[PDB]
RNA sequence: UAUGCCGCCCGUCUUGAAACACGGACCAAGGAGUCUAACGUCUAUGCGAGUGUUUGGGUGUAAAACCCAUACGCGUAAUGAAAGUGAACGUAGGUUGGGGCCUCGCAAGAGGUGCACAAUCGACCGAUCCUGAUGUCUUCGGAUGGAUUUGAGUAAGAGCAUA
RNA sequence: UGACGUGCAAAUCGAUCGUCGAAUUUGGGUAUAGGGGCGAAAGACUAAUCGAACCAUCUAGUAGCUGGUUCCUGCCGAAGUU
RNA sequence: CUAUUCUCAAACUUUAAAUAUGUAAGAAGUCCUUGUUACUUAAUUGAACGUGGACAUUUGAAUGAAGAGCUUUUAGUGGGCCAUUUUUGGUAAGCAGAACUGGCGAUGCGGGAUGAACCGAACGUAGAGUUAAGGUGCCGGAAUACACGCUCAUCAGACACCA
RNA sequence: GGCUCAUGGAGAACAGAAAUCUCCAGUAGAACAAAAGGGUAAAAGCCCCCUUGAUUUUGAUUUUCAGUGUGAAUACAAACCAUGAAAGUGUGGCCUAUCGAUCCUUUAGUCCCUCGGAAUUUGAGGCUAGAGGUGCCAGAAAAGUUACCACAGGGAUAACUGGCUUGUGGCAGUCAAGCGUUCAUAGCGACAUUGCUUUUUGAUUCUUCGAUGUCGGCUCUUCCUAUCAUACCGAAGCAGAAUUCGGUAAGCGUUGGAUUGUUCACCCACUAAUAGGGAACGUGAGCUGGGUUUAGACCGUCGUGAGACAGGUUAGUUUUACCCUAC
RNA sequence: GGUUGCGGCCAUAUCUACCAGAAAGCACCGUUUCCCGUCCGAUCAACUGUAGUUAAGCUGGUAAGAGCCUGACCGAGUAGUGUAGUGGGUGACCAUACGCGAAACUCAGGUGCUGCAAUCU
């Protein structure tokens, strides 16, 4: 279980990480729904800066 | 279990000789190592230092270093599928050189003579050397050598 | 039939680009031909450097052409680059000069021209030089990529470990020191 | 073996660099303190439940031992260690000799 | 129960790619040649060079 | 289909399978080197002393495309445990090679210049062992010059991103 | 050591036999629950499961061990040794 | 003790093979002058490396050369077995363990009737021709060929490994 | 630096085989710490004089070898020393063995570095070289038992057959010193020596561990001949009868019982005789189940004990044919 | 040619017995104040070259000598061994083909040669 001649790695994967991955869909979702909340502040916040 | 010491296999190479026991003759001493002269290496048991091992003993390589009591050869280690570059430091009296490199030297010299001589005169020289060639053609002649009728023997016991 | 050698072994060189590059290929078919037709050794070496891949075409710096022609005689030549002609802000002085190479950096272009120089191509160069007339075809170093210094590692070599990071802690202990077992 | 005493070796010193005359001892190990790292790493280590989490050695087959020679230089009182090979018995010497009967 | 050791093939595995020369360069390797011959030889060198450099006129 | 000759049952572990070694009654469908984080080599592509837009902002025909600031990662400097110190005597060195190019030539060749790379001898940086100048908070400073010592170094940069 | 032994039956059938007024047989209720119970003691019994029940989960546990591992052609072609 | 005598030695030996085995057979060569050097020399002697000249037809034995050198990376394997010869243990073995080589493994094909290993030959698909080992009474392609002898068995003999 | 060692020889009161003395020979036949080999004669040996190269600095090299480590060794270089008139020799033992990683602890070195808000002294941590050790010696921290047992495997490996082998067993020759009144061979046969067999027992581990039902008996068939009887013969130390030794010969038969599970053995009795064997040590979907060898149990000895015993003893499930072939 | 001093190879030089040696040289030899070492001026040390000497050493020669070193078509192309065969033989082993090739034994010869420096009727 030891290389042929590679850089030795630390992989930090022996707890169940598969159970906790966070893969980030929600970008382009969330950077929509941050600009609509801009939107929407500045139309509360009505003559003033965010 | 097994036993692979250093001076081990090695009782009848590093014995001395018959009658030719006892002290070293000075000549080889006396005599001078240079680097790129090719020397044997034959250890001398009498002798107990700079001794090559058993390996090595036969072998011939050529100087690299020259100090007191000693020099430095390399000799060719086949170990495997391919050859290494072994230095030995070796006491004076484990080597002598080679007059298979003596008679090439003086041949070269012979060669440098024969065309130096031959370049302004009558030339035929062919300075490469040939091996035995088929013998040519003679005349064995029969005059008081009249053919001996040899005939095969008899069995007889004792 | 005890063969003496491996039969159906391949040259074991390049005979085309494994580049696709349209561009690449209309210059291999120029020095095919040029190479086939002009029996001048100059137009096989840029073949084959044509063919030679991203390692084995390292970038020639400004500097290194510099030098190239600092050489005696050899001052008025064409600078033969077959890949990239990069920019080296080290030195100052640059001479009045002609270098065909594959590509060059913005900087490389600008420095090149600034002196007065001329940027070929190969086709511009194989149009004024179908012999390689009056050329100095020159390599950057190969044996100075940091994968190099890991080839052949092993006691006692003094190559690069492999490894990630670098400080204490990370392959300097036992075997690389006296004090801690032995060295290498 | 029979070690005699005060012997001329060499001294490192940084002032003699030659052979002055050092007085011989044996060299024999001080204590663990109790405030070495790898004793309170240990003591750490060892403190609640689990009970042994280090190795104990109980596998002797070396005898004797390795004697080691505290050589120390008179002059500028820098000492010295010399390793003598695997003895039994050790005398710091000496009654000498007594070559022949 | 297996077996020990055997030198058969051995010769066979070497000859198929190997058995090669160590390809024998010029100026060969100075290293561990009498330091003090070395010492020398360092500054013999650098005044042929220093001779030859005086030559270039 | 007949006839001459040939043809043991496949898959498997095995030095050795037709095996009196194992699985297989038969058929349809399903059924076993995948994806990921981080990496070595090699190759392609871009740009190249740099490189990488996409964490984020702006924008939009709206999870797309297009545009973008400041950082940040890696590279552009190494070596020491560390406080530290830190890469040109010279044409960025000499030597033997070295493709290609230049000169004289019909050519054979000779001569010159010689990239990469190869060996080698040096020089430069850090470390270790000394050497120990002008000086001076009189114990600080470490010039100067050496060492069969040492480094994953310098010596007209090759790398970054993606596949 | 009969029958049956792909049975009537995952323990039955037939004959022969032990005992048959008590340390007897037995229904209902109730208590004892798994490293625990219960045991006139065989590691016996604890729902056809017992030298540690059954159910789910951790769990797709791990396996230097067995088995399998799915198209064709072309070129090259090993190791059982250190 | 002396001179003779018979026979021996893995761990005796004067002598001493065969087969295997080291090195050399030249441009990095030879020859003649001369240059530094802190090494060495009594020295102006050397030693290492050179400058400058001189000798390329025979470039300093034969034969071959299928291109020669170089590097990176990574698969499988790490139970092997058999045969002539050398050889250890063992009464021995289709036994156990070695040495060199060749084979099987991983190999079909012609032959030994059959057989992993023996002999002959190693293989794209066909035609034609010629042979190998082995055979040519009949099965069975091919002389119940030729030639000189031997043998008569109420248990004939008949092709190496091999029964 | 002086000398020559083993052993032998000739000799000197007590003194002799051996105490000490003297000369002669003496190639090592002695000695060198050990095993063995090599080496050594104005020495490497024995006796005497002075010392501490068994030292400091680190590098290169050889053996084992991956050209890693460890160990041991080599040759220099730079210091400092020892000896000697000097040449020189000396980096432990004349040479080939005598030994040990990380982590941890401890010591030696050095006007050293660090303890990160800035100082000092303890304290701790570092840097370079040792030591405390791993003998399973490239270095886990470690007692049994299972006959209540389990799982993954294994014919890489045992307990039965079979196969090569034939030591061992069984049978059979050759030679014949001799035993048999005399007389080698009527019948036997020493010392040797050549076989054959696979009804013993071993040796081996080739087949089988996703099982080939593991002793004996009962029943039943067939075959082998190394012939017990029978048929017909030859030989004799064959008068008869009886017996013994062979030949052709396996056609023909070769038993009933007591004890034992036994195969084997041992007795009684009849018979012409109560020969030896094979056929997966024939024969368990043919039986039986006494023995063997699951679980219960007792005894002895052993074990602190669980338990052990190819020691003894008692109780202990023997499944399926309807398929093909053979008959 | 002789001898010495220092040697090279290290028995053709050593061993055993005998017999010669002019010159010079070497030696034995003489003495014990000194330096020096002994139990003993025996060895070692210093002094003399005088008192004597070739008897020893040393050198040379001799011997059907020992030993050693050479050579041979001496034994012997033997023993052995590389290679080859569907050679032989129950086997043990053996013959042939192509190569390489000893040791003993027998007989013949030999008995140091040479370097430098100085000396010598
Ligand atoms: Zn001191």
């Amino acid at each position: 279980a030891i290389s042929k001649n590679l850089p030795i790695l630390k992989n930090h994967f022996r707890k169940h990480w598969q159970e906790r991955v966070k893969v980030h869909f929600d970008q382009a979702g969330k950077k929509v729904s941050r600009r609509n909340a801009r939107a929407t502040r500045a139309a509360k916040i009505a003559p003033r800066p965010l | 279990g097994k036993s692979h010491g250093y001076r081990s296999r090695t009782r009848y190479m590093f014995q001395r000789d018959f009658r030719k026991h006892g002290a070293v003759h000075l000549s080889t001493y006396l005599k001078v190592y240079k680097v790129g002269d090719i020397v044997d290496i034959k250890a001398n048991g009498s002798i107990q230092k700079g001794m090559p091992h058993k390996f090595y003993q036969g072998k011939t390589g050529v100087v690299y270093n020259v100090t007191k009591s000693s020099v430095g050869v390399i000799i060719n280690k086949m170990v495997g599928n391919r050859y290494l570059e072994k230095r030995l430091n070796l006491r004076v009296e484990h080597i002598k050189h080679s007059k298979c490199r003596q008679e090439f030297l003086e041949r070269v010299k012979a060669n440098a003579a024969k065309r130096a001589e031959a370049k302004a005169q009558g030339v035929a020289v062919q300075l490469k050397r040939q091996p035995a060639q088929p013998r040519e053609s003679r005349i064995v002649s029969t005059e008081g050598n009249v053919p001996q009728t040899l005939a095969p023997v008899p069995y007889e016991t004792f | 039939i005890d063969h003496t050698s491996k039969q159906h072994k391949r040259s074991g060189h390049r005979t085309a680009p494994k580049s696709d590059n349209v561009y690449l290929k209309l210059l291999v078919k120029l020095y095919t031909f040029l190479a086939r037709r002009t029996d001048a050794p100059f137009n096989k070496v840029v073949l084959k450097a044509l063919f030679l891949s991203k390692i084995n075409r390292p970038p020639v710096s400004v500097s290194r052409i510099a030098r190239a022609l600092k050489q005696e005689g050899a001052a008025n030549k064409t600078v033969v680059v077959v890949g990239t002609v990069t920019d080296d802000a080290r030195i100052f002085e640059f001479p009045k000069t002609t270098v065909a190479a594959l590509r060059f950096t913005a900087g490389a272009r600008a420095k090149i021209v600034k002196a007065g120089g001329e940027c070929i191509t190969l086709d511009q160069l194989a149009v004024r030089a179908p012999k390689g007339q009056n050329t100095l075809i020159l390599r950057g170093p190969r044996n100075s990529r940091e994968a190099v210094r890991h080839f052949g590692m092993g006691p006692h070599k003094g190559k690069a470990p492999r490894i990630l990071s670098t400080g204490r802690k990370f392959e300097r202990a036992r075997g690389r020191r006296r004090s801690k077992g032995f060295k290498v | 073996v029979n070690v005699p005493k005060t012997r001329k070796t060499y001294c490192k010193g940084k002032t003699c660099r030659k052979h002055t005359q050092h007085k011989v001892t044996q060299y024999k190990a001080g204590k663990a303190s109790l405030f070495a790292q790898g004793k309170r790493r240990y003591d750490r280590k060892q403190s609640g439940f689990g009970g042994q989490t280090k190795p104990v050695f109980h596998k002797k087959a070396k005898t004797t031992k390795k004697v080691v020679l505290r050589l120390e230089c008179v002059k500028c009182k820098t000492r010295a260690q010399l390793t003598l090979k695997r003895c039994k018995h050790f005398e710091l010497g000496g009654e000498k000799k007594q070559k022949g009967q | 129960k297996s077996k020990n050791h055997t030198a058969h093939n051995q010769t066979r595995k070497a000859h198929r790619n190997g058995i090669k020369k160590p390809k024998t360069y010029k100026y060969p390797s100075l290293k561990g040649v009498d330091p003090k011959f070395r010492r020398n030889h360092k500054h013999a060198l650098h005044g042929t060079a220093k001779a030859l450099a005086a030559a270039k006129k």
